[PDB]
RNA sequence: AAACUCAGUUGACACAAAAUAGACUACGAAAGUGGCUUUAACAUAUCUGACACAAUAGCUAAGACCCAAACUGGGAACCCCACUAUGCUUAGCCCUAAACCUCAACAGUUAAUCAACAAAACUGCUCGCCAGAACACUACGAGCCACAGCUUAAAACUCAAA
RNA sequence: AAGUGUACUGAGUGCACUUGGAC
């Protein structure tokens, strides 16, 4: 009942549509788009479904505080200021 | 074991839909990796996707690398999309048997 | 105060008396409820 | 209490949309609503393609009927404005100015999530 | 003046063209790319069916359909029916995520349809029919 | 006794927190110019808080609003309206 | 935790020690050392920060008394008599520079 | 210390300024040293309001020659 | 393969389900509660302590039936196709779940750590519950039923284990 | 994958639930 053409269209530059097809792919990842329509090609139950995005949250949280945590001591890697003691 | 084989095929399909978007990670799309084939091996302890390699080799290692890295996270996707209840870890393995092809039609020429 | 305020508002609401006066003169005029927020949190008016 | 009634109608000519409002607050006011404003948002194309009475519009006239009664006349009003064949879309809401502007400090400080992890000697 | 990639706005004086025509007026190119086949049809902007084609209609048979070379091939044929009906430029617009998805796109291209638009309208129900289970092997 | 003594007091060298670009300010679910800010420009898919850099009681406030808004006929669904494009970019998005 | 009693307060969420204490502390500390060395006692610095390896060093072989910067090998305390010889005389008094 | 206050408005009215601190100096004092040392003896004068004492100092140590540079 | 002659666009169009927000952790006693609006509304002493509720499943009468689907059938248990109970509304029933944060309520403490793992260790106070395993979510009786089931719940025999 | 409840069928399946599993 929307515009036609107004939602996910992407307007192809110099006839690249390699590129306009790429971009637009990358808008629909970037929304979720493409999970929810590879999620929803079967049906998760409500226990699986609750399961998975805790795990998925768990290990988003994981991974943000160890990048975190190896950006932080990275700067020590600088070569050795006191060798040969 | 045609159970084997059609475990192969699904899995090819389903790692080809993968790689066919930024899903995983947008640095393996830029890549534009083309999978050769699925093979399961016959205990089910891992899975080898084998990848057609590139002429560049500095984009054949840096493919091997990125493609090493997002293992996991392709592994975590399938199971999450139930493509496969259970999936073994997946090794990324180059493909190079079209080398012998390219450069036999090469001489041949 | 409250109380003398909305006593006052009262004055300026609609009856059946000024029903039509003031039907024709909304119709007429036109309110606006549309504005942006920038990113420092300054409100930017639509001009009309 | 003080509700607002957001209006969407037929885009038509100024004789029908008097009428048609004028109607309206004539309902209002048998369901015993004491109108206090009129506002208009003027005509616009709808944001989606809307059908009501066999028909389907794609522009409309915006209007806000603010106003107080008694909570018993909000269902009638409803129903009158669903049965009512001028009136595009029509919603009654909570009057937001009703709703007190409650002052935060601003963002309070996040700290590390919230025991996501054991304490033991682990 | 710097491109853009949004749509032109519908009921705009925009100075945008293609041969004099506005993107309004230009035919769509739908592309439906499901699992199991790839279907385009060209329709005029009032939806007039000017080409149609499929895999099934250029011949590739069960599996053989869902491959780029069937997606390239049914995209040459609609466009070389299409350009007999006179079409020169098109507005694609996609829905499904079939193996052919893209190279449709290419073998329209290559049949000499300009694309001028790509457009997406995959069906994501926000809540609807429940999915079948999933299948297990 | 003596005057060295450090005294008992709250921090004055503390600075007042960072207000979101919303605090103190009334959302409305009419005020569709703003609520397009929060969207997705391609999806209309509503940006979580940590896109929109927003406390939770405004997030939860915009989110309200913009279902409202939806549902009433004041804001296109499935996409930012075109009318709002040129509006401040207030959601930390990277698309290109 | 048990530096609090040694802890004057904090500044800016910086701990200043409580300099009386110190004092207090080092006072007892230079005076146990002192009649270690006056007894002839072996003293042995100990500290692992290899910024100021090379001073403590100096500072041993300056005022006679022993040092060990570097690595400790496991049990050169514990197992000294293996890792050194039956008669070792043990150091009487530890100074460690840094804990 | 009661100064923290008139430390923490001085560097808000005026930030830290150019005269960068001398930290290995002891009897070291800096241009919000003196603001606070004209405060005190301001308000030990008898004048008590806190505002009127800020503007005062401000003045005053105008008037001494320091470069109240203001932050914003 | 089987099956349908149906398929694509456009338009109309639900009594079904409720993307995104949600990376939030709120409400409720628990079960549960994530579309929008309105109405009604979320007990209490400033303590603990047996009639009222109780997910999914299931039954009765009538409706709805897009989609999904035990069972059935067909195709080469698991896979594909179609379809039914059933999932939904109303009005009544049944009262069981890994009904789990497997961590009872209330108050309090961080003083000296402690089988092990798990969700750091404890104090006070109250109620409920356990006294090896299996026999045994069993038998007998009883209650609810309204007859095929649930709750309560043993004994004998056996063993030095569990 | 395992298991709880429940129902059909003759060990599986259906619905919900738990991790006393993996990512
Ligand atoms: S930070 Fe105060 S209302 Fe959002
Ligand atoms: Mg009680
Ligand atoms: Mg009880
Ligand atoms: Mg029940
Ligand atoms: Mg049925």
């Amino acid at each position: 009942k929307h515009l036609k053409f107004i939602a996910r269209t992407v307007m192809v530059q110099e006839g690249n549509v390699e590129s306009a097809y790429r971009t637009l792919n990358r808008i629909l990842t970037m929304d979720g788009l493409i999970e929810d329509i590879k999620h929803r090609r079967y049906y998760e139950k409500p226990c699986r479904r609750r399961q998975r995005e805790s795990y998925e949250r768990c290990r988003r949280i994981y991974n943000m505080e160890m990048a975190r945590k190896i950006n932080f001591l990275m700067r020590k890697n600088r070569a050795d200021p006191w060798q040969g003691c | 074991h045609a159970r084997l084989r059609a475990l192969n095929g699904l899995l090819y399909k389903a790692l080809t839909d993968l790689l066919c978007t930024p899903e995983v990670s947008q640095e393996l799309y830029d890549l534009n990796v083309e999978l050769s084939k699925v093979s399961l091996t016959p205990d089910f302890s891992a899975c080898r996707a084998y990848w057609k390699t590139t002429l560049s080799a500095e984009q054949n290692a840096h493919m091997e690398a990125v493609l090493q890295r997002s293992a996991a996270h392709m592994r975590h996707l399938l199971m999450s999309q139930q493509t496969l209840r259970n999936v073994p870890p997946i090794v990324f393995v180059q493909d190079k048997g079209n080398a012998a092809l390219a450069e036999l039609d090469q001489l041949l020429a | 105060r409250e109380v003398l305020q909305l006593q006052e508002e009262v004055k300026n609401f609609i009856t059946r008396e000024n029903l039509e006066a003031r039907v024709e003169a909304a119709l007429d005029s036109r309110k606006n409820y549309n504005w942006a927020i920038t990113r420092e949190g300054l409100v930017v008016r639509p001009q009309r | 209490p003080r509700y607002e009634l957001a209006l969407i109608l037929k885009a038509m000519q100024r004789p029908e949309t008097a009428a048609t409002l004028k109607r309206t607050i004539e309902a209002l006011m048998d369901r015993g609503a004491i109108v206090r404003d009129l506002e208009n948002l003027g005509e616009r194309a709808l944001p989606y393609r809307i059908s009501a009475h066999s028909q389907q519009h794609n522009r409309g006239g915006y209007f806000l009927v603010d106003f107080y009664a008694p909570t018993a006349a909000v269902e009638s009003m409803v129903e009158h404005l669903s049965r009512d064949i001028d009136v595009i879309r029509g919603n009654i809401v909570k009057h937001p100015l009703t709703q007190e502007l409650k002052e935060c400090e601003g963002i309070v400080p996040v700290p590390l999530a919230e025991k996501l992890y054991s304490t033991k000697k682990r | 003046t710097k491109f853009s990639i949004y749509p032109p706005i519908p009921g705009e004086e925009s100075s945008l063209r293609w041969a004099g025509k506005k993107f309004e007026e230009i035919p769509i190119a739908h592309i439906k790319a499901s699992h199991n086949n790839t279907q385009i049809q060209v329709v005029s902007a009032s939806n007039e069916p000017l080409a149609f084609a499929s895999c099934g209609t250029e011949g590739f048979r069960n599996a053989k359909k869902g491959t780029g070379i069937a997606a390239q091939t049914a995209g040459i044929a609609a466009a070389a029916r299409a350009k007999q009906k006179g079409v020169i430029h098109i507005r694609v617009v996609v829905k499904g995520l079939g193996p052919g998805r893209l190279s449709a796109m290419h073998g329209l291209i290559m049949g000499g349809l300009e694309v001028i638009s790509i457009t997406d309208n995959t069906p994501i129900p926000h809540n609807g029919c429940r999915p079948r289970k999933a299948r297990k092997l | 006794s003596n005057e060295d003594l450090p005294i008992s007091m709250e921090n004055p060298y503390k600075e007042p927190l960072k207000k979101c670009i919303l605090c103190g300010k009334h959302v409305d679910y009419k005020n569709v110019q703003l609520l397009s800010q929060f969207v997705s420009p391609f999806t209309g898919c509503i940006y979580g808080r940590h896109i929109t850099g927003l406390c939770g009681k405004k997030q939860k406030e915009i989110t309200k609003a913009i279902k409202r808004a939806q549902i009433m006929g004041f804001m296109p669904v499935t996409y930012k309206d075109p009318a709002y494009l040129k509006d401040p970019k207030v959601c930390n998005i990277r698309y290109r | 935790r048990f530096m609090e009693p040694y802890i004057f307060g904090s500044r800016l969420d910086h701990d200043i020690i409580d300099l009386e204490q110190t004092a207090t502390h080092l006072q007892l500390a230079l005076n146990f050392t002192a009649h270690m060395a006056y007894r002839k006692g072996i003293i042995l610095f100990i500290s692992r920060n290899r910024q100021f390896s090379y001073l403590i060093e100096n500072m041993a072989r300056d005022c006679g008394e022993y040092a060990h910067t570097r690595y400790f090998r496991g049990g050169m305390l514990t197992n000294a008599r293996l890792l050194f010889g039956p008669t070792v005389r043990l150091p009487d008094l530890i100074i460690f520079l840094h804990t | 210390y009661h100064e923290d206050r008139i430390r923490a408005k001085f560097y808000s009215v005026y930030g830290s300024g150019q005269r960068a601190f001398d930290l290995f100096n002891p009897n070291f004092k800096s241009t919000c040293q003196r603001f606070v040392e004209k405060y005190t003896e301001l308000q030990k004068l008898g004048e008590t309001d806190e505002e009127k004492l800020f503007v005062e100092t401000g003045k005053a140590l105008l008037a001494e020659g320091v470069i109240l540079r203001r932050v914003g």
